[PDB]
């Protein structure tokens, strides 16, 4: 039963005024929905199309192919760990196993409470300053598998 | 208009027209997959391929694709090259990665392009030992049945549905090798003009789901010209 | 090392960074010679003036490719019937081993809004698009209060410093696709598409953004930009005597001793960064291998060392020079699961519109991973040679399949004992079939 | 004494599980020289491809085994046996219920369906040889 809000309407045609097209501003409507919610529901599909005024299956197109916006229902802080070839060379799959410790579960999958989501990404752009990771907004360097505990904890 | 030169032979052709609708005309086989005469040009699936030089006595050129490169006047291209022809199969073997194993229960069997294509190249011989990737299909109404596993990624589909047609249902999903060519949710394609997708479609994904009830194979049909 | 003496001079990019690796407001970056490039071009030259300054300083793109910036502005149109124009800043940044961009946003944000500013007025472009990674949260912080810290002080908007020229800048965040880095793809991200990449001809400086004449830089190339018009175009020139001018951001990562990131002029030595900026490796390692420009590039030895870091050196060196952000590969990293872990970032980036990308790469990748297990067959090895020359440029429809490759030949070619050691099994296919006698080859 | 190879009596065989080989993909039909076989697809519930019938003209029949070796399923197979005769040319004329035999044959093992990528009972998408499991594009990993 999906409705947009007052308030994720007027961000979207707030940046609607930053184009020359609506269609432009799609990336940033499925952004604007998934803040709120923690990802983008079937129904905003719909919603988010008649409001740019561009088809359904072109808003459903952009969000499938980019993996940050999010089109199955995801934990409540999401843990993006850097499996590219710099961090591979400092060490990130010691720290792949001691997430999947702590967590007891596997890349792409979320916790049984639901606290937690588990996914690989891209390189960061932190290369130099050792293995890196991300809870939501925040970024993690010089990860060690000892320190995976106690950085988990502050998240709850 | 223009005159170009083919193999070692020379032809007349219109200038403005692009290689690969030149080449056809002649009566000269090049395959191809994403091209269409009513769609125009856009260069994905790679299979136009052609060498090309920069005049009579470069004997090293360059692979370009004939349905994304002009007919100009003072063209000279090999079809025949061996490079060439290696690249050509080549294509044809990665869309061979992922096919099924379906054309005896395929009804685009017999009347396929990329069957046609497969043995015009000259692939015949499977090196790929893997896993083929699977796709779930869609309910698309009363006339077209969706069979994504037989797609090679060519966009005619959603070139002919959303920039010909002006169809509004259908599109593609995902992205690198994951990508899906379908509608959002299941449900009847909405254009009055979908049902062209079984000709536009080079494999058995889109087809007539009014023939699939009493099925036959082309060569078995008895046709006549009609209105 | 750890002391460098950063000048005006010597360090146009970096002489503004403090100790404290704190962001730079328009207060205190004005102080330093802080937006006096864009009074000296608003206020005293002609947009033409500018370009051709750009030209003979012969300033060069730092995105990975190297074209000249004062030709590629030079191809927009003439006619003054085209008056819609657009300037786009490539902050993508999402090739592994890429940090450099990180720096200049992050702590010197007024530097690429000038950048921007100056560029804009020389191009025409009424509007700038900044289309940043949705990944660096203070990039887009720092940037948004900067370019409304400008607003303030008549440095955006309209009017600006008195001169008829309007400019309105915008922060836009990405949704985190490396093919959006590709200046084209990145023109339909821009739109709101799905990033496909453009076949060229037509270039974007006539149909660009919404069909309207645009022009694509990285960060980095824009910051140089109002170090020239400041100094003057005789100071960039004689920076260093070599076949690249002015100065750029190189570095080592990796396990070194001190990894990092130092602006550096053009035709340094590779071993000098190696050994004197970042150290040298760490104790117990020795050196094998690097990757000079990124994950894009092809693999160097150590005898491709003591050789300058400059397009055409690296060039004949068989590699790219590509970010000139440096990689070390020591001793105990194994180079098929290294490639592998390449390839597997490569293949799941593809945008999947042509065939020998979004289906060659996946096959590469699943013989790495028979390789790296063990279980590869004698025929495997070959495969990943043909693979090599048919993504090859153009043979695909953008540069990603090419860039996939170089890392892959170049790791086969130097270091082919070890993909040997992978081939442990035999050829097989085909399963039995009772009551047919197989074709015995 | 017959040779395996005879080339007598056609028949039609079954699956390992019982079920009927033949998918009606009409190869036999216009590979055969003297076109001497007619067929018609039906479809199950299931999805299953199979002859609604099977009509093969023994009066024509030439016993070339074109056939058989044009079958992808190896549901059509000629067997070592010789032994027919009739008195009206009309009873030369075969159905599907005097060709249908109650085991697979020749090739006991091969199944055509645990190949083909086609969904039916018993085998959905990924259940086959040399087949991954379908990822959605709604999927969280890249
Ligand atoms: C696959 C691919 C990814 C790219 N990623 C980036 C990038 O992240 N940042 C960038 O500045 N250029 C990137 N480029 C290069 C751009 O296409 C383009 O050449 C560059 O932005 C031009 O700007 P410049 O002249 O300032 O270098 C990429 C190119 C390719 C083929
Ligand atoms: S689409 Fe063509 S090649 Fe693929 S199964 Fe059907 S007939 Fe065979
Ligand atoms: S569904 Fe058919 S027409 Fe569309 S991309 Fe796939 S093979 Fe091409
Ligand atoms: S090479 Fe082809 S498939 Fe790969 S990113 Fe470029 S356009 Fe897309
Ligand atoms: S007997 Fe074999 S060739 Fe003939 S229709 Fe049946 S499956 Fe096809
Ligand atoms: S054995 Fe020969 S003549 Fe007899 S049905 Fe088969 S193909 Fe036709
Ligand atoms: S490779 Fe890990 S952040 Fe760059
Ligand atoms: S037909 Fe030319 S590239 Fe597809």
């Amino acid at each position: 039963a999906f409705e947009l809000s007052a308030a994720e309407r007027e961000a979207i045609e707030h940046e609607m005024h930053h184009y020359e097209d609506p269609r432009a501003a799609s990336i940033e409507a499925l952004k604007i929905v998934q803040k709120q919610r923690g990802w983008v529901p079937d129904g905003a599909i719909h919603a988010i199309a008649d409001v740019l005024g561009i088809p359904a299956s072109d808003v459903e197109g952009v969000a499938t192919f980019y993996s940050q916006i999010f089109r199955q229902p995801v934990g409540r802080h999401v843990i993006r760990y850097c499996d590219s070839v710099v961090c591979h060379i400092n060490g990130y799959q010691g720290i792949q196993a001691a997430l999947e410790k702590k967590l007891n579960i596997k890349p792409g999958q979320t916790t049984f409470d639901g606290r937690f989501t588990l996914l690989p990404t891209c390189c960061l752009g932190n290369c130099d300053k050792g293995p890196n990771m991300m809870i939501d907004e925040d970024t993690h360097a010089h990860l060690t598998p000892e320190a995976i505990p106690e950085l988990l904890e502050r998240y709850k | 208009m223009a005159t170009i030169h083919v193999d070692g032979k020379e032809y007349e052709v219109n200038g403005a027209d692009n290689l690969l609708e030149a080449c056809l005309s002649l009566g000269l086989d090049i395959p191809y997959f994403c091209w269409h005469p009513a769609l125009g040009s856009v260069g994905a699936c790679r299979q136009c391929a052609v060498k090309q030089y920069q005049n009579a006595e470069d004997t090293r050129g360059r692979l370009v694709m004939s349905c994304m490169t002009p007919a100009s006047d003072g063209t000279f291209i090999s079809i025949d090259d061996e490079e060439a022809k290696q690249f050509r199969e080549s294509v044809v073997e990665w869309l061979m990665t992922n096919h099924p194993h379906d054309c005896p229960v395929c009804e685009e069997g017999g009347n396929c392009h990329l069957q046609d294509m497969t043995v015009m190249t000259g692939h015949s011989f499977r090196r790929y030992r893997f896993t083929k990737r699977t796709h779930r299909n869609q309910d698309l109404g009363p006339f077209i049945s969706h069979e994504m596993n037989r797609c090679i990624a060519c966009y005619r589909c959603v070139r002919y549905y959303k920039d010909y047609a002006d169809g509004t249902d259908l599109g593609v999903y995902g992205a690198h090798d994951n990508v899906y060519f379908g509608r959002p949710e299941d449900g009847t394609l909405e254009s009055e003009f979908s049902g062209n997708l079984v000709e536009i479609c080079p494999t058995g994904v889109f087809t007539d789901k009014t023939h699939s009830e009493r099925y036959n194979r082309k060569w078995d049909m008895q046709f006549a010209p009609s209105i | 090392m750890k002391n460098i003496i950063r000048t005006p001079e010597t360090h146009p990019l970096t002489w503004r960074l403090r100790d404290d690796k704190q962001p730079v407001w328009l207060d205190e970056y004005r102080s330093k010679n802080g937006y006096e490039g864009a009074r000296k071009a608003l206020t005293g030259l002609s947009p033409d003036e500018i370009v051709n300054q750009v030209k003979d300083a012969g300033l060069k793109g730092r995105g990975g490719a190297g074209f000249s910036t004062g030709l590629k502005w030079s191809l927009m149109p003439k006619d003054e019937s085209m008056n819609i124009r657009y300037l786009l800043c490539n902050a993508d940044e999402m090739e592994p081993g890429t940090y450099k961009d990180r720096l200049l946003m992050e702590q010197l944000p007024h530097l690429l809004v000038e950048g921007m500013l100056i560029s804009a007025f020389a191009l025409k472009a009424y509007r700038g698009y900044i289309f940043l990674r949705g990944e660096y949260i203070e990039a887009a912080v720092n940037l948004r209060r900067a370019i409304a810290e400008a607003t303030e002080a008549g440095l955006l908007g309209k009017n600006i410093m008195g001169t008829g020229f309007d400019f309105e800048l915008f922060v836009h965040t990405g949704a985190g696709r490396y093919i959006c880095g590709e200046e084209t793809a990145l023109i339909n991200s821009l739109e709101g598409r799905r990033a496909n990449p453009r076949s060229k001809p037509p270039f974007p400086a006539t149909s660009g953004a919404w069909g309207k004449p645009t022009c694509v830089n990285n960060v980095e190339t824009l910051c140089n930009v109002p170090a020239i018009l400041a100094n003057g175009v005789e100071w960039y020139q004689n920076i260093s005597k070599s076949k690249d001018a002015g100065t750029k951001l190189m570095g080592f990562s990796g396990r070194v001793k001190n990894p990092g990131l130092w602006e550096l002029p053009f035709g340094t030595t590779a071993r000098e960064i190696l050994e004197d900026y970042a150290g040298g490796m760490r104790d117990g390692l020795k050196f094998k291998a690097w990757q000079p420009g990124g994950a894009g590039t092809d693999f160097l030895t150590e005898a491709h060392l003591d050789l300058p870091m400059e397009f055409e050196s690296i060039g004949k060196a068989g590699s790219r020079l590509g970010t000139a952000l440096a990689m070390a590969v020591d001793h105990e990293i194994n180079m098929v699961s290294l490639v592998r872990n390449l390839e597997e970032f490569f293949a799941r980036e593809s945008c999947g519109w042509c065939t020998p990308c979004r289906d060659g790469l996946p096959w590469s990748v699943k013989i790495l991973r028979a390789l790296e297990r063990g279980e590869g067959q004698p025929g495997d090895i070959e495969t990943l040679e043909q693979l090599c020359r048919f993504l090859g440029p153009g043979k695909t429809f953008c540069a990603h399949a090419p860039g996939a490759v170089e890392p892959l030949q170049s790791a086969i070619k130097y270091f082919r004992e070890e993909f040997e050691a992978g081939i442990k099994q035999p050829f097989s296919n085909t399963h039995l079939i009772n009551g047919i006698q197989p074709n015995l080859l | 004494y017959l040779p395996p190879r005879y080339r007598g009596r056609i028949v039609l065989t079954r699956d390992p599980d019982g079920e009927e080989r033949c998918v009606a993909c009409n190869l036999c039909a216009v590979a055969c020289p003297v076109g001497c076989i007619s067929l018609q697809k039906a479809e199950t519930k299931d999805g299953r491809w199979y002859p609604e019938f099977f009509r093969i003209n023994f009066s024509r029949c030439i016993f070339c085994g074109l056939c058989e070796e044009a079958c992808p399923t190896t549901a059509i197979q000629l067997t070592p046996d010789f032994e027919m005769g009739e008195y009206k040319r009309q009873d030369l004329v075969y159905e599907k219920e005097d060709l249908l035999i109650s085991g697979p044959g020749k090739y006991p093992e091969y199944n055509f369906y645990r190949m083909a990528g086609m969904a039916i009972d018993g085998k959905d998408k990924g259940e086959a040889e040399n087949e991954a499991k379908p990822i959605d594009v709604k999927s969280l990993l890249p």
